RNA sequence: GGGAGACUGGAAUUCCUGGUGUAGCGGUGGAAUGCGCAGAUAUCAGGAGGAACACCGGUGGCGAAGGCGGGUCUCUGGGCAGUAACUGACGCUGAGGAGCGAAAGCGUGGGGAGCGAACAGGAUUAGAUACCCUGGUAGUCCACGCCGUAAACGGUGGGUACUAGGUGUGGGUUUCCUUCCUUGGGAUCCGUGCCGUAGCUAACGCAUUAAGUACCCCGCCUGGGGAGUACGGCCGCAAGG
């Protein structure tokens, strides 16, 4: 849930901090981390290529089980509900019966204890994996592929959800948590539920520390740079760009959607906005 | 085309009527409207608009080679009858009615009272 | 002046309107069948 | 008046899966007749308004044909 | 009772409470 | 409310002698018991109103009945709190 | 321990002489729960009063258990997941 | 139809897609804005979504009041009748105090079909910051909290006993006509209406559900305005109480 800070000091006036109440364990799996290091939003030539990263806490890597489709008929049992700095959602360590432990991202109501099952012939409870083509028409899911294979890629953040509207053919119409309809195939797997932690989005952060404690560096606004940094940069006193606006690089606002893609053919409908 | 056995679809409302006959799989093959016979505002509530619309639809149709029809009335009373007449005196041999009016059982919120 | 207005306005709510309401002096008399309803 | 059937010693109990002894109470356009058309008691005025009901429900009934 | 008493009462109700709404900010700033 | 087999139980357990169920170590145990099972109903309908009337009616009752045994007998009073593990 | 009647309709294109077979399996969890009864009766193939899922025709089917309320919601849980029931209602055979 | 939770059904409105199909549709006392000719309205098929639950359904039921009817299941409150087994006056009222409390409104997060303050045009008008028409945002809906007011009215505080009857209707017990089917009829308890005595009232009216006859406890009134306002205080995020 959420906890709310008392004003003791001005940085915690306002401020609130999860209240973790579904972790039931404060470190991490050893065999399932991997190392992670910053890049400062700098890519291969070394180059700032996105603005406003760097700095913030040191974190690790937990391997995610986005594809899980080797433990067909396996069961396992949700063990530890632990807290992942990597992603919004929080992540729950599985105990196959064969011996084998993995992560996956908690789906929403998951508690200690639970039995998790996988494949066809598994049921429709929350945090089951099967494919597309076994899961009712009307359900809500989470963590879907694209590809029959590729692993998990969309409703991945926290307290969101997708809901299948039907099949035909070998395409399922799904509901995108943009409010987008698409159509994907039937053989793409898909978890049965929403994700878990759904208060996390009614933090107040506080102060800019908290924010330069998850490495967010500060924003420039362009109307108040050069003409010679940003479109909106010069003029005397205030000004509101004395142009429409545009991105640092020139670009104007509208649609940024590369026309003709190969998935145009894939979707239904885009998202709407001022409805 | 050439279809014998038809469906005549009629609506009247509180301010107009519409004739539309119907091919029985719900395709639309001739159609008159109040206004369509050079009715307009407050006139074309009348049932003897009504009778024109619907004589005129009736021979629309008669050219297409509909002999045979059968009538969905629908909407407040203001033409109706008439218009099941006009249908008959124009050559139409009208066999069943029925009255289909769209009933909700008790959904939408209906608009404020008048005054 | 006022009461002698005659125009619409003056007129609206006097118009027997109210259809199957406010029973008027020349409020639109029913129509009746021949037959008793029964 | 009229005679409350349910009431009588031969009174049959009113089920939602018996379409006929429902059949009887709803007029031809499907709708539930009046207690006083039908005569029977409050209760069971009430036990055949929800045993037609539950039967429109699972598709016994037509739900105003 | 007649409703003279009410129309009335109304009437100053509804005078006060224009009064309260044309000072809302200068009395906020005052107290 | 409470079945018959849980209201003889309390009932053989509290009741003065293997026949009363007016006295008012019985009636106090039983809506011990009835405010005990409302409280926890209570618990998951936070927003039933209605039902809470009824606790403060059981409580207003009980509550009535622990003040007339304690001033009839004061020992029989603090035995049935103690009993019973009542505040007051 | 209450009464129930479960009024189950199953899709037509299904062969009726598999519904028996198939119910029981489902079944299988009341039996199991806590020592429960059934007394399934069959009466398929008979037409709806209105379409149904893409479907004019239906196979009713009426259980009569005796189980836990816990039990009987878990039964019908699973009924409405599998595809072959088009609609099912739960009642309680009570003074209810 | 007492309350809470979960799941779920059908009609209708709206929108989207695709057929047929043309030149109007819509709206009014009468019109115009508006929609449509880029294919509208109409008609058929499919789809999404929200809200409210026709007939049953009433001066009928339940609840302390506000109020409560699509279906099912789970949990839960009260009432009535009979037996009278049990306790043996344990009753009544209740200053302050606590809780509940329509609608509107406020906060945070969702949702948004229809309706729709504000706001836009159109019309009427001498003028229309209105009535009427076309659009239409908050809001109405859900979750969790604030608010604490109403013609929150039966304009009738709670408890108890007594004082002609007649007739409907809801729930339950029982004797006799007896087919025992039948509101057969009676008796009795608990509700809910109508008419009417005695009595009361300024009158209207009330009248066994009292505004009659009495006893106990509480709240409130003391000419009309100023004024349920100012000042102070308390409560509330604010509106305000």
């Amino acid at each position: 849930g959420i906890r709310k800070y008392k004003p003791t000091t001005p940085g915690r006036r306002g401020a609130s901090v999860s209240d973790f109440a579904e972790i039931t364990r404060s470190t991490p799996e050893k065999s399932l981390v991997r190392p992670l290091h910053g890049k400062g939003g700098r890519n291969a030539h070394g180059r700032i290529t996105t603005r406003h990263k760097g700095g913030g806490h040191k974190r690790a890597y937990r391997v995610i089980d986005f594809r899980r489709h080797d433990k067909d008929g396996v069961n396992a049992k949700v063990a530890h509900i632990e807290y992942d700095p990597n992603r919004t959602a929080n992540i729950a360590l599985l105990h196959y019966l064969d011996g084998e432990k993995r992560y996956i991202i908690a789906p929403q109501g998951l508690k200690q204890g639970d039995v998790i099952e996988s494949g066809a012939n598994a049921d429709i409870k929350p945090g089951n994996n099967l494919p597309l083509r076994n899961i009712p028409a009307g359900t809500v899911i989470h963590a879907v592929e694209l590809r029959p294979g590729g692993g998990a890629k969309l409703a991945r953040s926290a307290g969101v959800s997708i809901q299948l509207l039907g099949k035909e053919g070998t395409y399922a119409a799904l509901r995108m948590p943009s409010g987008e309809i698409r159509r994907v195939d039937v053989r793409c797997r898909a978890t049965v539920g929403e994700v878990g932690n759904a208060e996390q989005s009614n933090i107040n952060w506080g102060k800019a520390g908290r924010m330069r404690w998850k490495g967010k560096r500060p924003t420039v606004r362009g109307v108040v740079m050069n003409p010679v940094d940003h479109p909106h940069g010069g003029g005397e006193g205030k000004t509101s760009g004395g142009r429409h606006p545009v991105s640092p690089w020139g670009k104007p606002e509208g649609r940024t959607r590369k026309p003709n893609k190969p998935s145009d053919k894939l979707i239904v409908r885009r998202r709407r906005t001022g409805k | 085309k050439n279809v014998p056995h038809g469906a005549a679809h009629i609506k009247s409302t509180f301010n107009n009527t519409i004739v539309s006959i119907t091919d029985p799989q719900g395709n639309v093959i001739a159609w008159a409207s109040s206004g369509h016979v050079g009715f307009k505002g407050s006139r074309k509530s009348t049932p003897f608009a009504a009778q024109l619309a619907a004589e005129n639809a009736a021979r629309k149709a008669q050219e297409h080679g509909v002999k045979k029809v059968d009538v969905f009335v629908k909407g407040p009373g203001s033409g109706r009858e008439t218009a099941i007449r006009s249908l008959q005196a124009a050559g139409l041999e009208v066999g069943t009615i029925s009255d289909v009016t769209p009933q909700p059982h008790n959904g939408c919120r209906p608009p404020k009272r008048r005054r | 002046l006022e009461r002698i207005a005659e125009h619409w306005e003056a007129r609206r709510g006097g118009v027997p309107a109210e259809a199957g309401r406010e029973w008027r002096h020349e409020s639109e008399p029913a129509r009746r069948p021949g037959y008793f309803p029964r | 008046t009229r005679k409350c059937v349910f009431c009588s010693k031969k009174g049959q109990t009113i089920d939602y899966k018996d379409t006929a002894l429902l059949r009887t109470y709803i007029s031809e356009r499907g709708k539930i007749r009046a207690r006083r058309v039908t005569g029977n008691c409050v209760q069971h005025q009430r036990d055949i308004a929800v045993a037609v009901k539950n039967a429109r429900e699972v598709a016994l009934l037509p739900f105003g044909s | 009772g007649s409703v003279i008493k009410k129309r009335r009462k109304r009437m100053s109700k509804k005078k006060h409470r224009k009064l309260l709404r044309r000072t809302r900010v200068q009395r906020r700033k005052l107290g | 409310a409470l079945t018959a087999e849980q209201k003889k139980e309390i009932l053989g357990q509290y009741g003065l002698h293997d026949t009363d169920t007016g006295s008012p170590e019985a009636q106090v145990a039983l809506l011990t018991k009835r405010i005990q099972d409302l409280t926890e109903h209570l618990k998951v309908h936070k927003h039933d109103h209605h039902s809470r009337r009824g606790l403060l009616l059981l409580v207003g009752r009980r509550r009535r009945l622990l003040k007339y045994v304690a001033q009839v007998d004061v020992a029989r009073y603090r035995s049935l709190i103690e009993r019973l593990g009542l505040r007051r | 321990m209450r009464p129930y009647e479960i009024m189950v309709i199953l899709d037509p294109t299904l062969d009726e002489r598999t519904v028996a077979p198939s119910l029981e399996t489902f079944l299988n969890v009341i039996r199991k729960d806590g020592g429960t009864v059934d007394k399934v009766d069959i009466w398929g193939r008979r037409r709806l009063a209105y379409e149904i899922a893409k479907h004019a025709e239906g196979i009713y089917a009426v259980i009569d258990v005796k189980a836990e309320p816990a039990t009987v919601s878990e039964l019908d849980r699973q009924l409405n997941l599998n595809e072959s029931v088009l609609r099912t209602k739960v009642l309680r055979t009570d003074k209810h």
